[PDB]
């Protein structure tokens, strides 16, 4: 018995996503706006090809 | 003569909305303490700055 299948994945944009290394939450603290919404600032603040 | 300010906006970029949103839009403040500064002031972020 056998399965078929035409597929691939895709990169949709390098400006669009991040992925960190750290995820803590002690008491809210330490990553609260530290390194899980610094990524989110990171992405607020980016820049087209036209400055 | 003193001059009658209204402060009602506060400018800042990408990267302190955060702090400015966490003085004007929380509501309490340690274990329960109201927040003096809630919706004193309303924030826009702006990316055109910094």
């Amino acid at each position: 018995f056998m399965a078929d299948e035409y597929r691939y994945g895709v990169r949709s944009r390098c400006n669009v996503g991040f992925g960190f290394w750290q995820l803590a939450a002690m008491s809210t603290e330490e990553l609260n706006q530290v390194n899980f919404e610094k990524v989110y600032d990171a992405m607020r603040n980016q820049k087209a090809d036209g400055g | 003569r003193p001059l009658d300010i209204r402060p009602n906006l506060l400018v800042v970029p990408t990267t302190l909305r955060s702090k400015a949103k966490e003085v004007v839009g929380v509501q309490r403040l340690a274990n329960g303490a109201d927040n003096p500064n809630f919706e004193l002031v309303q924030v826009l972020d702006t990316a055109w700055l910094n």
